[PDB]
Order: structure tokens, then sequence, then C-alpha cells
């Protein structure tokens, strides 16, 4: 079977090795086309970095693929491989770190898929853990980080369609693109009343705001925050503005490590290429440039997606929705404790709740 | 021996990058410059979006810039890749002649003012026409994409902060028979339409409405500047009136009342205290400029009363306000010049409005 170009990157430390181990399911492609992988590491995670790799990349080699993953929070990588992508249109998988953390509204033209948890999932598991622990009274706080509109509108279509006596007091809409000299933001936060407060920002936002709020009372007791995956971020990352009691949901790496993450990847984009390659006889040329998309876009399309959402691997379900998202994600719920260390107390599995705890202790 | 500041400017011509020189020049010139001295830095548009952010970072980041102008190109080619490599950072981007209203998202776009407003705005001036003429019910036919729903948004809240929208009419975009949406139209007893729509939907438009008989006496239309430009206007009916953003496409008056609003503002912020450099270059550098956020601030609530394209300050969403535009009438196949929205009142000018039919 001929071969097709995977690069994979990985941005700081990694165990290269237990990688390369646990892609020895190698003599485990029995398709239409089998991977020749190539691991590369990446240092920094600016724009200018990451583009030149990519196209460096493309232009030493023949990419059908690319799979990324990095050791960092900062969710703007997610946002620059999704433009890379559009560009160039290359399938781009962003597996861990910023690259994995959500981007709402990827580009139309886009092939950039990201494993863990949609905006309106995580929402919902939100909604499922304040149910269980009848916390129906809330107020939302997000940034203007896109998706925001998303995640109002997801809470608020959930609890007007449901019987549950919620009541959603205060819904405030942060502007952190400019400056707070004004105390503005301390103004906004301190008409929040509700013992329920769900925060959707990214992880940098959060430390601020968290700031903010401790200075005029809302973090103490009483006060229960609840965010998502990439307000945690990396949990060995604790920002000392986090409050002990804060609760997130999370697909960092707990059970589901980069080994097994990159050897899905690479399932992923080969099984999408045999997928196609046995249907039209064809897949699309790697672009032997970044430089040149603008000749070459009448001869380029996003054909892969079709094939690149819809496959299962050694039995497993690893279908992507088409906004970019994992479709059946095992997320974790984690909560903050008084040693500021991130702490398992839940499972979201099947599309059900496990809490740890019946009762929360005092945290 | 003051601090140097660079401008940056990505521009469509070498004339205009030395245009953009002179005007920085200028600023200098007039201003105490003692303490603090401006640069510019300038590159014109790559051929394609990658090169473009690279060229960004290569170009403009490295050395250093506070503020980067931006035109738009008159050849696919947006000013979107600069506004998401230098909001990496947040260094404010300023659009120099950009009308799409999808730039005043600050989701999308975190650190982008304009000194041209967005096609929506073009709803301000319609409401202002139908408080003159007293057209107290219209119907509104937009495209169903973000244009449309955009000024769709912008004159549905100035209706409901008088006259009244008996109805609001989205269609697809590139449907080229519109029949069905136009007949539904022509049912309803108002008979002053609102159009919002690109220039091959708003063919579309006219034509289906001619077949109607909806273009001729009793009708009237009322359009934007992309209604009555290219293809558009080449099947427009007789008795149109539309608008024309007055200095809309001069880069040339626009590089100049940015630069003197940009110099403005960063001799305002100089008078603040703990005021940081901008990152020098792209790579290795992830984290914001730090004062970036309060450069935005001051830009936002700059004003500059004696622009070349009138009365400069910005909106919430960074956009120009005091904009002013021609309102054109196309009378005998013509488009004539019937008055003027100076950026707050309506001006007849001298030359009779001749309606569809009369
Ligand atoms: C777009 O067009 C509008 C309207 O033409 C302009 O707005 C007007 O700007 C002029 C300045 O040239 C203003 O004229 C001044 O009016 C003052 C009184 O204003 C009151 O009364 C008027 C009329 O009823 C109201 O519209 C207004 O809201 C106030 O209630 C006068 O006191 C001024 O006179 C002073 O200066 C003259 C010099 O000629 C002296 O002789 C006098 O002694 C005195 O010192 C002057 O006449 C006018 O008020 C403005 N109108 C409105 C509605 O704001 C915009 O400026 C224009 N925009 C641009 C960009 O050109
Ligand atoms: C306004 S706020 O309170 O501060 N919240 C907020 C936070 C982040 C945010 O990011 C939105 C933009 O990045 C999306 N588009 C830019 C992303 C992008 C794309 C390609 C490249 Cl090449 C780069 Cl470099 C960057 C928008 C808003
Ligand atoms: C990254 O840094 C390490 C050591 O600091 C170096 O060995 C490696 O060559 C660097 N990678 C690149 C792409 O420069
Ligand atoms: C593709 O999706 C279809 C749904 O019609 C389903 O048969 C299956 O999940 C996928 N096909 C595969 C993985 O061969
Ligand atoms: C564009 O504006 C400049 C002012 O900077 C002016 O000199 C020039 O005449 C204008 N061009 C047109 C076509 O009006
Ligand atoms: C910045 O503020 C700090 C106070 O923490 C002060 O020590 C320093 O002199 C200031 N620098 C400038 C340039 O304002
Ligand atoms: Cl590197
Ligand atoms: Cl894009
Ligand atoms: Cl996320
Ligand atoms: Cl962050
Ligand atoms: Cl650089
Ligand atoms: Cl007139
Ligand atoms: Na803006």
């Amino acid at each position: 079977p001929p071969s097709i170009g995977i690069a994979v990157i990985l941005v700081g430390t990694s165990d290269e090795v237990a990688i390369k181990d646990a892609h020895e399911k190698d003599d485990f492609h029995h398709l239409s086309v089998v991977p020749r992988v190539e691991l590369v590491a990446m240092n920094e995670t600016d724009p200018k970095s990451i583009i030149t790799r990519i196209c460096d990349l493309m232009s030493d080699r023949k990419i059908q693929g690319v799979v990324f993953a990095d050791d960092t929070d900062q969710e703007a990588i997610a946002q620059i491989l999704d433009f890379i992508s559009a560009q160039t249109l290359t399938p781009i998988l962003g597996i861990h770190g910023g690259s994995s953390m959500i981007m709402a509204d990827k580009d139309e033209s886009s092939m950039f898929f990201q494993f863990g948890p949609s905006i309106e999932q995580q929402a919902s598991v939100m909604l499922n853990i304040m149910e269980e622990y009848d916390w129906y009274i809330f107020s939302i706080v997000t940034t203007y980080f896109p998706g925001y509109q998303d995640f109002v509108n997801k809470i608020r279509s959930t609890i007007e369609n449901s019987f549950v006596g919620w009541e959603l007091e205060e819904v405030l809409l942060l502007d952190m693109s400019l400056d707070d000299g004004d105390s503005k933001i301390q103004n906004q936060l301190k008409k929040l009343q509700s013992p329920i407060i769900l925060l959707y920002c990214t992880k940098e936002e959060a430390t601020y705001i968290f700031e903010v709020a401790n200075s005029v009372g809302l973090t103490g007791y009483g006060y229960t925050w609840i965010v998502p995956s990439l307000v945690a971020g990396d949990t060995d990352t604790v920002p000392s503005e986090f409050p002990t009691g804060l609760i997130s949901v999370s697909y960092d790496e707990w059970d589901y490590g980069l080994p097994a993450r990159v050897r899905d990847g690479i399932a992923i984009i080969t099984t999408a290429a045999s997928d196609m390659l046995s249907e039209h006889s064809f897949i699309p040329e790697p672009k032997s440039s970044c430089y040149n998309t603008h000749e070459k876009r009448i001869y380029q399309s996003n054909m892969l997606n079709r094939y690149l959402i819809n496959v299962t691997f050694e039995g497993r379900d690893l279908s992507f929705s088409e906004d970019g998202y994992q479709m059946h994600p095992k997320l974790v719920i984690i909560l903050l404790n008084k040693e500021r260390k991130w702490e398992r107390v839940g499972k979201w599995k099947d599309k059900s709740l496990q809490m740890k705890y019946y009762v929360w202790p005092r945290m | 021996d003051p601090k140097i500041v660079n401008i940056g400017a990505v521009l469509s011509t070498k004339k205009h990058e030395q245009i953009f020189r002179e005007a920085v020049n200028q600023a200098n010139k007039r201003h105490f410059t003692r303490k603090i001295q401006l640069q510019a830095t300038s590159v014109t548009h790559r051929p394609n979006a990658i090169q473009m952010a690279l060229s960004v970072c290569e170009d403009l980041i490295s050395s250093q810039v506070y503020a980067i102008l931006v035109s738009h190109p008159p050849a696919h080619l947006t000013p979107t890749p600069i506004s998401y490599t230098a909001g990496f950072y947040r260094i404010p981007v300023i659009g120099l002649t950009t009308r799409m209203s999808i730039y005043s998202d600050k989701s999308i776009h975190l650190s982008f003012l304009r000194t041209v407003p967005p096609y929506s705005h073009q709803a301000l001036v319609w409401f202002e026409m139908m408080r003159l003429f007293n057209w107290n019910h219209v119907i509104l036919i937009v495209s169903d994409d973000h244009e449309g729903r955009a000024a769709q948004k912008k004159l549905e809240t100035l209706l409901e902060g008088g006259p009244k929208a008996d109805k609001v009419l989205q269609f697809e975009p590139g449907t080229k028979n519109l029949t069905a949406l136009l007949l539904e139209a022509k049912e309803l007893e108002a008979r002053v339409i609102i159009l919002s729509a690109s220039e091959d939907d708003a063919t579309a438009v006219y034509k289906s409405a001619a077949m109607l008989d909806m273009t001729g006496a009793g009708y009237v239309w009322l359009v934007g500047e992309r209604e009555i430009s290219g293809s558009a206007l080449r099947y427009a009916p007789d008795g149109i009136i539309g608008l024309q953003l007055i200095n809309g496409k001069n880069e040339s008056a626009h590089i100049s009342d940015a630069v003197a609003v940009v110099a403005q503002a960063i001799h305002e912020l100089f008078e603040m205290e703990n005021i940081t450099d901008p990152p020098r270059g792209c790579v290795g550098n992830t984290n914001i400029w730090k004062t970036g956020p309060l450069f935005k601030r001051v830009l936002m609530s700059s004003k500059y009363p004696d622009g070349v394209t009138g009365r400069i300050e910005f909106n919430e969403d960074g956009d120009r306000k005091f904009a002013q535009y021609s309102i054109m009438n196309l009378q005998n196949r013509k488009l004539v010049q019937v008055g003027i929205f100076n950026g707050s009142y309506i001006i007849q000018n001298d030359r009779k409005i001749i309606w569809p039919g009369g």
C-alpha cells in the first residue's frame, strides 16, 4: 500500500519513545494506505513559529495531515491552527493543550478538529452537576471569548425547556480587551448575588476575574464557581488567584494519555485517507507550498472532512462533530481542593453523570 | 533624544506608503516631540493570507509597532490576517476603508477600529430619511448572511428605540429567482422597500421586482452603496435612492486622518504611567502587550474634529461615527446627488428627487 505523510508536532517535554510505542499498532493499519509518521519537536508557540514550522514541513515533505500537541495553556494556538488548516486545506488535529481548547466558529474551509468537548456539551454537564445538588439558582459571567454566545444560548435553551425551577438571575459580559483602570469589571461583578456562578472565559482571563472577584468577596464560602475545561487547562498549573472550591469540567489527560491520543490521531487521518481512496480512487495532493495557496485553490477542497469525522478504530468511535469537536469524550469533573490541587470528583460517561460526593465536603 | 515609537501600516501601493511616511512626519512637526517621536514602518499587501501574517510579524511587529493602519486593497485580500496577528498581541489595528460589518465583532476582531463605518450603519441614514419623508411603514429585505442580518439588527434597534417595519424578509444569498419572496412583499400594504444585499443579490432582486411591476409609481426603494454599484446599478429601477460614503474609497484621506488620530492617542498614552513597549517580533513571544488594552481605550475615546473625512470619533464597537454620505437618486439612468447626510443631519440640495414612476 502507498504511504501518506503525517507530521506529529510536539511542543514541550514529552516521551517520544513512549509515543512511538503506542503506534506499534502500525502493523495495525491493514487499510488501502499506510502512515509514514514523522515526530517533530517545536519549542515556540507564537504565530510565526507555528506557521513557518508547518509550512517548512509541508514543503520538505508530502504531508496529508498534521497531528499537533502542546503542553501550554495557550488557546490562541487552536486559532492559529484553524487558520493554517483553512488556508492550506490540510487536516490538523489538535489533540492536547492549547491546541485542543475550544475554538468556536472554525472557518468554513477548516479541516481542523479538536479532542475534547464542545461548548454546548460542557454547558449541559454543568447544569447536570447543578441539578444533582439542587443548585437551581445561578448567574453567568463571560468575556467576549468566542463561544460565549453559544454557551449562554445553550444554558438558556436548556432551562427554558425544562420544568425544573431554574432561576438565571444575572448574565454579565466582561470586556477585557480594554484596561480596567476605571474599575468597570469590579462594578459589574458587584452585581452578582447567586450562590452559583458559571464562568466562560480563558484561563488567563479567569485569573484576573478571580482576583477582582476576591476583592469584592465573591470567592469564599457561599459562592461556588464552575468553569469549563479551558479555564482549568493544564491542571498542574494552578494560578494563585483561583479560589479553592472551584469546580471544572476537564479533558486534560486524565485517562486518555498523549501516546494513545497521538495514535488515534494517526489512525483518524490514515483511515479517512484510505476510505476516500477506496471510494474515489484519489486522495488530495499534499500542498507543496503555503505561499502559493491563492493560485492553487480551485484545485483544492476540504473533501477529506466527510471521512475525517466518521472514523472508527479498534472498534472505538472516534467521530467528530461538523463543528470540529470530539463526539463522545469521557469527561472528568474536578475540584480545586485546600492544598490547591485539582482532584477528581466525578465522571461524565454514557451521557450520564456519576459524582463522587453526595454532599460536598468543606473546601 | 526622544523615545522612538513606531507606527505600522499595510497599504495598497508605494504611493500610499509615501503618503503614510509624510503624514507621520507632519505629526512629528505638529506635536511636541522632545519626549516621544513617531516613526513610520510600512509594507504593501502580500498576495495571500499566510504570507501577509508572516509579514506583519517580520516587517512590523519586529519594529515594535504600537498600532497598525490597514487599507482594503482593491484587487480576495482582507485586513483579517493583520487583525488576527496584531490581535494576538493586543496591538490595535485601524482599518481605513473596509466596510464589512463582521469587523465590528469583538470576539473575532478584538482590537480593531476603523475610520469608515460598516455597511450596516447605513441604517442610521435610512432612519433619518424615514422621519424626514414620513415613511412610517417599511418593508425590509435583506440577504440571509452576516451583512444582511447586521443591517436588519441595526435598523430594528433604531425603530425599537415612530416609523415601523411592517415586515422583514430574508433570502438566501445567490438565489436568482426571488419571485416568491417579493410576492410576499407585494401582498402587504406598505410600499416603501429597504434592501440590504451584495451587488449580485441586489441585481437578482431588481430583476424579479421589475417582472412583478414593483418598481413603478407608488413604490419607494431605499438601499445602500453595494446595491447601486457595479452590476446592481445595471438593472436598478429608476427613482431608486441609495448612498455613497463620501471619501469612502480615498485611501490617502484616511491615511491622513488615521495618522492624526493615532499620533494624538500616542501622545495622550505617554502622559500616563507605566507604559510598556510592545513585543519585538513574534518569535518566542506569546504574552500580550500589557499596555495594549489601555492604548485601545485611549484610541476608542479619541476625538478629532477637523479630519479630512469630517468629524472623527468611534462608537462602542470601534466603528467610525459622524460619517458623511451622498444621497443618490437614479434619474434617467444617471446617479444624481440629491443631498447629503452630513454626519448628524440630512441636507437636501437643489436637485429634485424623482421617485419610481414620476
Ligand atoms: C451638520 O449639520 C448640522 C445642522 O446644520 C450642524 O449642527 C449645527 O451646527 C451649527 C454650527 O454651525 C449650530 O449653530 C449654532 O446654533 C446655536 C443655537 O443652537 C440651538 O438652536 C438650534 C436651532 O434651533 C438647535 O438646532 C440646537 O440644538 C440648539 O438648541 C447658536 O447659539 C450658535 O450661534 C453662535 O455662533 C454664531 C456664529 O455664526 C454667533 O453669531 C452667535 O452669536 C452664537 O455665538 C450657532 O448658530 C447648530 O446649533 C447645530 N445644530 C444642531 C442640530 O446641532 C452640524 O454641525 C453639521 N455637521 C457637520 C460635520 O458639518
Ligand atoms: C474581548 S476579550 O474580553 O478580551 N475576550 C476575547 C479573548 C480572545 C479572543 O480571541 C478571538 C480572536 O483571537 C479570533 N481570531 C484571532 C485568532 C487568530 C487566528 C490566526 C492567527 Cl495567525 C492568529 Cl495570530 C490569531 C477574542 C475575545
Ligand atoms: C529547541 O531547543 C532545543 C534545546 O534548547 C534544541 O536542541 C532544538 O534544536 C530546538 N528546536 C528548534 C526547532 O530549534
Ligand atoms: C460513517 O457514518 C455512517 C452513518 O451513515 C455509519 O455507517 C458509520 O458510522 C460510518 N462508516 C464507517 C465508519 O465505515
Ligand atoms: C482624497 O483625499 C485627499 C486628501 O488627503 C485629496 O487631496 C484628494 O483630492 C482626494 N481624492 C479624491 C478623488 O477626492
Ligand atoms: C511604573 O510603576 C511602578 C510602581 O509599581 C514604578 O516603580 C515605576 O517607576 C513606574 N514606571 C513608569 C515608567 O511609570
Ligand atoms: Cl520551534
Ligand atoms: Cl481562516
Ligand atoms: Cl476546551
Ligand atoms: Cl489563557
Ligand atoms: Cl518575527
Ligand atoms: Cl432633494
Ligand atoms: Na472594532
